[PDB]
């Protein structure tokens, strides 16, 4: 129901503000890995 | 009271047994000195 | 040591000491084994528990007859 | 010269992700009448 | 009372006229006697782990060591790294004077609190 | 070179938490008992089971809140989510109290994780396993009252319940029913218990007590080195200190710590022993000459007869909210009650 | 020296002198078997197996000679109340006779061995140090456990030739050594049927045996040798008490539960069974059954088996007893003589009551009367001056129907109490407490000493097989660790793998 | 020594460390939060709301008393407040 | 007979404290 | 026959098939990739 | 036939004596009141 | 007589205790935190009765 | 039969005491 998505949505775009600030510097570290 | 008659050979024994073996341990260690 | 008749005879059973197959051998065989025989006390666990219930099969003293 | 995304990085999440949203949860539940 | 079973019935009349179980200090003691009976353990148990070999199987290890000998007899570095492993390093200790301060004072100040 | 030797080393990586193959067992079970009892006490009830609030969510605080056992009418069900009695229904199975053996069960295993642990990092690093051997105590503790328990017993339902109130009810329950402080092998478990407090606290201060100068602050922990050969105090002036005090002092310092492993584990291991007869209602609850005596003679009063009193108020008082499955009704007229309370 | 608790490593490394020890210890064991059974034979009265069953008088042996088949004494008695019988060699006083000629030939060949230590034998030809082939002595020794396992089962059990094993009906009345046939279906694993039992012994047997052949020819992997130290004694130890205490936890648990192989008649009830009324529920089935073709109700009650009667009552709960309340059952309510009839209250309307029984948990327990609807109508107050419900003011009756108070009633109120105080232990039972000098506190069956000697066993080798597997595994460093360990080694992050010293960085 | 991982004492005083979490942190508090203000704790969970406890004059529990059929008595006991 | 036996027991610890005190393997050095 | 605990107990079965080798399935991938190197 | 080159000896120091004496004797000391019953 | 109602609770071995059942008890509610020396006693049975043993130890 | 309970303590410890004492005096005789 309704309630689900009210729940989930803080965490959608708190994962998606984390992963916008962070992905950059998370290429660096997957090429290092041969 | 009325206790059980055989608590007294009980409590001899499992005072005895277990302190003899140990006095007989004790003695001839200190006689190989 | 001492040799007797007996020893004659079972000595090849105690000949072998140390030898080994090589490498990882019969172990993944062993492993299938394994496995099948904890499926299997599962259910045996779970049906004495009535967690698993089969069909015909009573788990109560009433099963005796 | 780090890895941002490492074992120790998850295991801190595993824990401190679900702690904050308990966290508010229960913040909520003070403010529940009867 | 000055007696096992008398001991017993004040703890028992103690909980029905104070709720003491539900009373902080006293699961503060709880706290402080639970967690001496593990540390306790735990530093017997690591020392005991990291033990210099000096005897053979035959003999008590307790013989490796002589009354006022001037270097220990476990190694710490050793205990440290097996500790350290297995919760992570600095949940571990590596001064000595330290971890037995620590295991003084843990059961020494919840006993306090449950006086 | 093949890839179990590739996943062992991959494992057995010096990182900031070591994994091991024993993290694969560990790592997952401990993770989930601790969600289950955090999950359980804020938002689970257990109005069903027990007739009880018991979460966050229903107005407890953290010394009411408890993941409680099932109800009697479930027996030892493992209480599978997917089993016959949720039938796969997450929130039945929440009522139904299928939270507890989802803790105790990845407890023990967890257990298991957690001690294959001490032996794997010992194994790696070099030193000798006692640590482990240690940790048999918790865990014989764990398994006697949380499974052996209730596994003598009509259900899970008498087991503890995962809470700080509930496990003080558990406490009492054990006084009133089975007069567990009577108990040789719970008496041997308080002294271990005790003698492994007190232990910890006179050997901390000794060795702070009798510390060498080995620097010239007053703050006397930088003085020491971890890699430094010497000892840091005087095991002899302890020997005096201790022998002129008491009578008797320790000598030998692998002696002094092996008995600190063996004072508490074996106190645990006792009274470990005392709940598996309690699991068959196998109490030392009486001693017959005094019942004799007592019965014949109405003057004779002990502090042994004083403390059955106790736990027949404590059965008859509690026992209908405790049991509520045996709609246990008693009449005022049948509690037992002294003068004016 | 050695330290006390280390005295028996001397045989680590002697074949022929651990033989000699293994050889002792089943001297001693079966020894005790045929001193216990004798014992047991010499105060075990066989004359009522009604109502002074084995069970009742701490035979403990017995019921594993009975279960088995071995039912009868050379006194002409069998266990069954069958008389005149001859039971041939195989009595009880044969079987423990066999026992301890068999203790005591052990005890000659432990002599020889311990003397005749140095047989060639137990000495590797390569090396000349002595040394034992675990993994093939593992095989030979599984293949003959399937081989007995197998004529166990397809002999012994099924009668083919053999006695079979005590069978029994649900309710424990008619209970006899019968041949069992094998059940090979999925109730096989039902533990409540016995012919899964057989089953399990023919096919397990046959993989044993199967499983044996495979370790007699095939060599441990090289990884699963090194990993395990196949090459020391130890580790059978360590491993072969985990399999142990496998063992006793499984078999306390069906001694505690009941299963086919643990009948009530040898052993007495389960706890469960008082629980959920199993037996009551039974003899209520019957008296309705008497009712509905019309018997009176001193008929239908009268039709009762006594020995039916006698397991609906708390007093051989195996959950009753106590920790040091020691001895049979019969020196606590004594012996059992008669069921002195099933026991009916009602209050002065006519209306029937019900005594509401003691739970397992409750060393005492309040005399509450209920209507057929839980309503509580009667019970004996504590506190008089409020009194609403006394046995008095009721106008509380009881009434006989069945055994030795047939037909009987009651009305003064000291004596309904008495009886009705009698009546929360179930049904109501003359005993003889003279005899015994029984001092009227319940002690548990031998069900329950066996659980809790087995599960308080379990728990202990547990320790064991920690012990003596951590003992295994760190061999090398059971005396101390290495002197010359190096910091860099138990620091972090020298090596990148934990104690490989290969991953240096 | 150390093991290769960033310093927590160096990652909590940096600053993107504190631009991400200033967002995640409170985002996860409101995701709680609303999980309670919107009642659906209530329902995942079945634990009942303060005016559902009891029936209106009643005042039994609803106490599960078989096993097998015990998903359908918390069910029947449920459309006794409906 | 049951107190004699208890009494008993008590006095031989207090007899054991004695030796163990003035009686013991006396602690060396090196 | 094929009862609702018998089906149950396959769905647990599986259940914890996937779990176990799916773990294992991302363990041995991340210990091919991330090697060490001696 | 050689002499067996197993045999070892055994030993108690008095330290040890004096421990379990006291634990058998407080065993003891605990144990018969639940013996005598 | 510990609680002070004249109902004495029997505390040592010669009357019928056991080491776990025994104890000294506890001086009278009836001289409740009275100072109570043997030279207070009108004799030592009295002494004995009202607890005294108790509060010397 | 009406035996004599003190009997068994009797005959046990008659048989105890001085058969331990003979075997503390041989085994310290053989160690030395
Ligand atoms: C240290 C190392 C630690 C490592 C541990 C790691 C965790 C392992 C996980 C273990 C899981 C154990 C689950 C046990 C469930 C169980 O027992 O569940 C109980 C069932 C039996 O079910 C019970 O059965 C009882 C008896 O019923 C019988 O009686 C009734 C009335 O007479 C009816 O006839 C009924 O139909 C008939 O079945 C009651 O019915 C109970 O309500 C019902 O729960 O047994 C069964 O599952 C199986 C029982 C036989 C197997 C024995 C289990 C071994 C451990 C047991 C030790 C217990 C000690 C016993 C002493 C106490
Ligand atoms: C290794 C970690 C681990 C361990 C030891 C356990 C252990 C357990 N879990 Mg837990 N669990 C885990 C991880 C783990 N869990 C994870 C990661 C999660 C998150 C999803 C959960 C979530 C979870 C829930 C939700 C529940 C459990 C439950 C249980 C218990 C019952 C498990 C059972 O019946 O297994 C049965 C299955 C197995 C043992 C797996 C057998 C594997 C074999 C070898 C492979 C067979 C192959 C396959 C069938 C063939 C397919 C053929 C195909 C062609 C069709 C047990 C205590 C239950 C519980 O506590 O009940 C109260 C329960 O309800 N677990
Ligand atoms: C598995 C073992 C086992 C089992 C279950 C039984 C069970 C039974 N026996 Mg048998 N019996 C056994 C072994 C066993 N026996 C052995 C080995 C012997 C020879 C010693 C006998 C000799 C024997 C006789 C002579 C009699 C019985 C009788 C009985 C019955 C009564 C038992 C009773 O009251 O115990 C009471 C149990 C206790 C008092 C518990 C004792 C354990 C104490 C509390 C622990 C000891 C202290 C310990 C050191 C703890 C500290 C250690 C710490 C430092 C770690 C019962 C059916 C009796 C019967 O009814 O006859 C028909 C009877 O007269 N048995
Ligand atoms: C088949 C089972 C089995 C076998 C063959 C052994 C064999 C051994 N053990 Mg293990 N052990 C076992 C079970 C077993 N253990 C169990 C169940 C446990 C947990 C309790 C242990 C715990 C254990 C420890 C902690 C230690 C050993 C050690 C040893 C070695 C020396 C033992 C010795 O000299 O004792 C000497 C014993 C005595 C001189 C007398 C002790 C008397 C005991 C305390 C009580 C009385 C026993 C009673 C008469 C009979 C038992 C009856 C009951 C079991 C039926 C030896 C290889 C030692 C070792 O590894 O050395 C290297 C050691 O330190 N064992
Ligand atoms: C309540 C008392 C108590 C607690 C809480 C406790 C806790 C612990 N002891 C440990 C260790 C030890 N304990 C030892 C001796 C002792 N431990 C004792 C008493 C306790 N010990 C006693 C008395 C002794 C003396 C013998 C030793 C010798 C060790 C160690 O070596 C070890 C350690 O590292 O010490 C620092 C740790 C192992 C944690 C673990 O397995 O992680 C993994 C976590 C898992 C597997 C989850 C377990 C789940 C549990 C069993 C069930 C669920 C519990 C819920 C989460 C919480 C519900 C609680 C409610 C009742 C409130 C942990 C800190
Ligand atoms: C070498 C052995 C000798 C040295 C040991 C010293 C003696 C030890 C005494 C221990 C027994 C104490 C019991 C005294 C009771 C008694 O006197 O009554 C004597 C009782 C028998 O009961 C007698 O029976 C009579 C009619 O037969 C009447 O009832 C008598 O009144 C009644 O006393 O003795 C026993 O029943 C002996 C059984 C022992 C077997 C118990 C096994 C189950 C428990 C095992 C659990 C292991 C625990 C592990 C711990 C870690
Ligand atoms: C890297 C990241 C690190 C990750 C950490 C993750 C580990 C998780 C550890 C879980 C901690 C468990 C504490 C839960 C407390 C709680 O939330 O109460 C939350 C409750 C909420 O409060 C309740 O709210 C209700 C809502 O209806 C009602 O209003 C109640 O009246 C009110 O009491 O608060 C308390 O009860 C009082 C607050 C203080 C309680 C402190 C207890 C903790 C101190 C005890 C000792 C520590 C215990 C842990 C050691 C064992
Ligand atoms: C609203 C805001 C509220 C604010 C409240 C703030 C709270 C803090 C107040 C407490 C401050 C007390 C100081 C603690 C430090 C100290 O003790 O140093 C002593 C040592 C020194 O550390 C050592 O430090 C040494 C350097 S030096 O001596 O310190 O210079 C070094 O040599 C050594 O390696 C290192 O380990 O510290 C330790 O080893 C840890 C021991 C922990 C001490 C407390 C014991 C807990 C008892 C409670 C148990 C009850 C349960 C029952
Ligand atoms: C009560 C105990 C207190 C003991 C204090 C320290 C003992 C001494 C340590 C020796 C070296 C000295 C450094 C002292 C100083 C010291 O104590 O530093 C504390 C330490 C500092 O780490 P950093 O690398 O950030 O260090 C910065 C410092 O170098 C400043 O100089 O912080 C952490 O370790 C945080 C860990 C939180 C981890 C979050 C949870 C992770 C989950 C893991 C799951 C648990 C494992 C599961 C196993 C089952
Ligand atoms: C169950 C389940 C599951 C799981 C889940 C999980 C895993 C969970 C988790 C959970 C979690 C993970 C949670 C957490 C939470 C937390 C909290 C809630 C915390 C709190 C705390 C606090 C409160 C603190 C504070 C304080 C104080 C008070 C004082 C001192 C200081 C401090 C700061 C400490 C699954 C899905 C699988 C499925 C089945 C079911
Ligand atoms: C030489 C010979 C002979 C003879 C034989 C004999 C006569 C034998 C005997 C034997 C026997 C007669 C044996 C028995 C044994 C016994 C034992 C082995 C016992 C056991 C014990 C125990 C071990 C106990 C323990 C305990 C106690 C005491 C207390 C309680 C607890 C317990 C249980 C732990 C003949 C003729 C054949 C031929 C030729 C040769
Ligand atoms: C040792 C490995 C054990 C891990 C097993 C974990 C199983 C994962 C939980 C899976 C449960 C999902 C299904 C629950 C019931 C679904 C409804 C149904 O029965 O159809
Ligand atoms: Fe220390």
């Amino acid at each position: 129901d309704w309630r689900v998505l009210v729940v989930l949505l803080p965490v959608l775009l708190a994962a998606g503000w984390a992963v916008r600030n962070i992905l950059p510097y998370a290429v660096k570290q997957v090429q290092k890995l041969l | 009271m009325e206790v059980n008659q055989l608590g007294l050979i009980a409590t001899a024994l499992f005072v005895l047994v277990p302190s003899v073996f140990l006095i007989i341990l004790y003695v001839q260690t200190e006689s190989q000195q | 040591a001492r040799r007797t008749w007996l020893g004659d005879i079972l000595r090849p059973l105690n000949s072998e000491y140390g030898k080994v197959a090589p490498g990882w051998g019969t172990t993944p065989l062993m492993a299938v084994f394994m496995g099948l025989f904890l499926v299997f006390l599962l259910i045996i666990l779970e049906i004495y528990n009535s967690t698993l219930i089969l069909d015909g099969v009573n788990v109560s003293w009433k099963a005796l007859g | 010269s780090y890895p941002i995304f490492t074992v120790r990085w998850v295991a801190v999440h595993t824990l401190a992700v679900p702690t904050i949203f308990f966290l508010g949860a229960i913040a909520a539940m003070q403010f529940i009448q009867r | 009372p000055l007696g096992i079973s008398g001991t017993f019935n004040f703890m028992i009349v103690f909980q029905a006229e104070h709720n003491i179980l539900m009373h902080p200090f006293h699961q503060l003691g709880v706290a402080g006697v639970f967690g001496g009976a593990l540390f306790c353990a735990m530093h017997g148990s690591l020392v005991t782990s990291s033990l210099i070999r000096e005897t053979t199987e035959t003999e008590s290890a307790n013989y490796g060591y002589k009354f006022g000998q001037e270097e220990e007899t476990y190694n710490i570095v050793a205990a440290h790294g097996y500790f350290g492993r297995l919760i992570f390093q600095y949940a571990s200790f590596n001064n000595s004077r330290s971890l037995h301060f620590f295991l003084a004072a843990w059961p020494v100040v919840g006993v306090w609190f449950t006086a | 070179r093949g890839w179990f030797d590739i996943l062992d080393d991959w494992l057995k990586r010096d990182r900031f938490v070591f994994v091991g193959w024993s993290g694969i067992l560990l790592f997952p079970c401990a993770y989930l008992a601790l969600g289950g009892w955090l999950t359980g006490t804020t938002f689970v009830t257990s109005w069903y089971t027990h007739g009880l609030a018991s979460s966050y969510l229903e107005g407890c605080n953290f010394l009411t809140v408890a993941v409680s056992t099932p109800a009697n009418s479930m027996g030892h069900s493992l209480l599978l989510l997917w089993g016959p009695e949720a039938q796969g229904d997450f929130t039945r199975w929440c009522q139904l109290g299928g939270l507890w053996t989802f803790i105790a069960l990845h407890g023990a295993f967890g257990l298991i994780g957690f001690m294959l642990r001490q032996f794997e990092i010992a194994r790696l690093v070099g030193v000798r396993p006692y640590n482990a051997i240690a940790f048999s105590a918790p865990i014989a503790v764990f398994v006697s009252v949380f499974l052996i328990y209730p596994l003598g017993q009509s259900s899970w339902f008498f087991a503890p319940s995962f809470g700080v109130a509930a496990i003080f009810r558990f406490l009492l329950f054990f006084q009133g029913f089975h007069n567990w402080t009577l108990n040789p092998f719970h008496m041997m478990g308080v002294a271990g218990v005790l003698g492994g407090a007190l232990l910890c606290a006179i050997h901390g201060a000794t060795v702070e007590n009798t510390l060498f100068q080995d620097g010239e602050g007053a703050s006397t922990f930088r003085a020491f080195n971890p890699t430094q050969a010497e000892e840091t105090y005087s095991m002899v002036t302890a020997n005096r200190f201790w022998s002129q005090i008491f009578g008797i002092a320790f000598s030998n310092k692998r002696w002094l710590h092996f008995f600190m492993l063996f004072v508490p584990v074996t106190g645990l291991w006792m009274s470990a022993i005392g709940v598996v007869g309690l699991a068959l209602n196998l109490r030392s609850y009486d001693f017959i000459s005094q019942e004799i005596r007592a019965a014949e003679d109405p003057e004779f009063e002990t502090f042994y007869t004083k403390n059955l009193l106790l736990n027949e108020g404590i059965r008859a008082w509690m026992a209908p909210q405790d049991q509520p499955h045996e709609n246990f009704v008693f009449p005022e007229e049948v509690l037992p009650r002294g003068n004016a309370l | 020296g050695l330290p006390w608790y280390r005295v028996h490593t001397v045989l680590i490394n002697d074949p022929g002198r651990l033989i000699a020890a293994h050889l002792m210890h089943t001297a001693l064991v079966a020894g005790w078997a045929g001193s216990m059974a004798l014992y047991e034979l010499a105060t075990f009265d066989p004359s009522d197996p009604v109502l002074n069953p084995m069970w009742r008088q701490g035979m403990f042996v017995l019921p594993f000679m009975a279960r088995l088949g071995v039912t009868g004494s050379w006194s002409g008695w069998s266990i069954t109340g069958e008389t005149g019988i001859d039971p041939g060699f195989w009595s009880f006083e044969g079987v423990a006779l066999a026992h301890i000629v068999l203790s005591g030939l052990l005890f000659l060949a432990a002599c020889w061995h311990w003397v005749y230590w140095d047989l060639e034998l137990f000495r590797d030809p390569r090396t000349g140090e002595p040394a034992l082939d675990l993994p093939k002595m593992f095989g030979i020794h599984l293949f003959l456990a399937g081989l007995l396992c197998f004529g166990f089962g397809a002999f012994h059990l099924t009668g083919l030739f053999g006695p079979g094993m005590w069978v029994s009906d649900p309710y424990g009345l008619t209970g006899s050594v019968q041949p069992v046939a094998p059940e090979w279906g999925p109730d096989g694993f039902n533990p409540y049927n016995p012919g899964g039992v057989v089953a399990h012994h023919i096919a397990a047997g046959i993989v044993g045996i199967i499983a044996g052949l495979f370790h007699i020819l095939v060599r441990p992997p090289q990884r699963l040798y090194k990993a395990l130290r196949m090459g020391n004694i130890e580790t059978v130890l360590s491993s072969s008490i985990a399999a142990v205490f496998f063992a006793a936890f499984v078999v306390a648990g069906t001694m505690w539960y009941g299963s086919a192989t643990t009948p009530i008649e040898l052993f007495g009830p389960t706890r469960y069974q008082w629980d959920s009324s199993y037996f009551q529920q039974e003899i209520n089935r019957r008296v309705q059954a008497s009712l509905a073709s019309g018997a009176t109700l001193e008929e239908a009650w009268s039709a009762i088996p006594e020995k039916l009667a006698f397991y609906d009552y708390i007093g051989n709960n195996p959950a009753k007893g106590g920790l040091f309340r020691t001895g049979p059952m019969n020196k606590g309510d004594g012996i059992a003589q008669a069921w002195k009839g099933h026991a009916v209250f009602r209050n002065k309307e006519g209306e029937e009551l019900f005594v509401r029984r003691m739970p397992a948990f409750f060393e005492s327990f309040p005399v509450i009367l209920t209507d057929k609807n839980g309503v509580v109508k009667a019970d004996i107050p504590f506190r008089r001056a409020e009194s609403k419900y006394s046995f008095e003011q009721q106008g509380v009756t009881v009434s006989f129907y069945g055994g030795e108070l047939n037909g009987q009633t009651f009305t003064d109120p000291p004596t309904v109490k008495s009886y009705a105080r009698k009546a929360i232990f179930g049904e109501i039972f003359e005993f003889d407490t003279e005899t015994l000098n029984s001092d009227g506190i319940f002690r548990t069956s031998p069900r329950g000493w066996f659980t809790f000697a087995h599960a308080v066993f379990a728990l202990l080798f547990f320790f064991g097989h920690i012990w003596h597997g951590a003992r295994t595994l760190f061999r090398d460093v059971f005396s101390g660790i290495d002197p010359e360990l190096s910091p860099e080694q138990v620091e972090w992050g020298f090596y990148q793998k934990v104690g490989d010293v290969t991953t240096r960085r | 020594g150390t093991t290769g991982e960033r310093p927590f004492s160096d990652i909590i005083t940096s600053v993107r460390y504190w631009v991400i979490h200033s967002i995640t942190i409170p985002a996860l508090f409101i995701a709680g939060w609303l999980f309670v203000s919107t009642g659906l704790a209530y329902d995942v969970f079945g634990t009942p709301r303060p005016d559902s406890y009891y029936a209106q004059e009643q005042r039994s529990i609803p106490l599960v008393t078989d096993r097998f059929e015990a998903k359908q008595q918390v069910e029947t006991f449920l459309e006794q407040l409906k | 007979m049951e107190t004699i036996t208890y009494v008993f027991i008590f006095a031989c610890i207090i007899a054991l404290f004695f030796f163990a005190i003035f009686f013991r393997e006396p602690p060396r050095i090196t | 026959t094929i009862t609702p605990s018998l089906k149950g107990f396959f769905i647990g079965l599986l259940s914890g098939a996937v779990v176990l080798g799916l773990t294992f399935a991302v363990l041995i991938a991340i210990s091919q990739i991330d090697k060490v190197q001696r | 036939m050689e002499p067996n080159p197993n045999r070892q000896p055994v030993e108690l120091n008095r330290t040890s004596l004096y421990l379990g004496l006291l634990l058998i004797l407080v065993l003891a000391l605990l144990f018969s009141s639940y013996f005598f019953n | 007589d510990i609680d002070g109602i004249r109902e004495p609770v029997s505390g040592s071995l010669l009357y019928g205790n056991n080491i776990i059942t025994g104890a000294v008890v506890p001086s009278s509610n009836a001289i409740g935190l009275h100072f109570y020396p043997i030279w207070e006693a009108a004799s030592l049975d009295e002494w004995l009765y009202n607890g005294g043993p108790y509060q010397l130890i």
